[PDB]
């Protein structure tokens, strides 16, 4: 499995200077919590793809 | 252009990009055709011969 996202430059500076979030650690928490939902969400779909 | 510079009719400006395009700068989000703008430099030699 494999995601990714681009943000501008200008962006980071615009979003830190009115809203004191970085713009980085949010697409990378955005990216690695958004995987690990899948996965987990596709686990327990086999279990009832393959129950009895 | 000296004589109508004087007369008002013609004056210096100078501007800046507006962030829009300095965002989509030859790439970025599947814009075309708009290059940066670039410097170099260049170095030359001079030869001196010895008289007598």
């Amino acid at each position: 499995r494999q995601l990714k996202a681009a943000y501008s430059i200008e962006l980071a500076q615009d979003l830190r200077a009115v809203h004191g979030m970085d713009a980085d650690a949010e697409l990378s928490g955005i990216l690695a919590t958004e995987i690990m939902l899948e996965i987990n969400r596709e686990v327990v779909d086999w279990i009832n793809y393959s129950a009895q | 252009i000296k004589k109508q510079m004087e007369a008002g009719a013609l004056v210096e400006i100078a501007e800046g990009m507006a962030t829009s395009i300095a965002e989509l700068q030859e790439g970025f989000n599947g814009s075309t055709d708009n290059p940066w703008n670039e410097m170099g430099f260049r170095i030359d030699k001079q030869v001196i011969e010895a008289k007598s």
